[PDB]
């Protein structure tokens, strides 16, 4: 029921700087929040260094 | 038997290589390093138990 959006248009390649100034406060996470995506993580990294045949970038 | 707890800091040799390899990659390289050890040496707890292992099959 909204309007049909007009044609895409938006800045081809705005400054990195002023992007950049509103993604890094954005991206902060609470201690308990970064615990959880560091373990998480290592765990993955752990399995995908076990180490299965291997990929292209294995060879 | 020991009893592991969770969480402990990863010091030693083998702690900071498996805080920079993995736990699984450890165990990996542990278990190519037990190839190594028992296909390249002829060893034991006394020269009687390292001859003995290393023996060959019966007349040769």
């Amino acid at each position: 029921m909204p309007n049909i959006p007009p044609p895409f248009t938006a800045p081809y390649a705005p400054d990195d700087a002023e992007i950049a100034a509103r993604l890094l406060p954005a991206s902060h996470l609470s201690p308990p929040q970064e615990a959880r995506i560091h373990r998480t993580a290592t765990r993955l990294i752990e399995a995908i260094r076990k180490r299965r045949l291997g990929g292209v970038e294995d060879m | 038997a020991r009893v592991i707890q969770p969480g402990e800091t990863p010091d030693g040799t083998i702690g900071r290589l498996v805080k920079r390899l993995g736990a699984p990659a450890v165990r990996t390289a542990t278990r190519q390093a037990m190839r190594l050890m028992g296909n390249h040496f002829v060893l034991g707890e006394t020269i009687e138990q390292a001859l003995e292992r290393g023996k060959p099959r019966s007349g040769q």
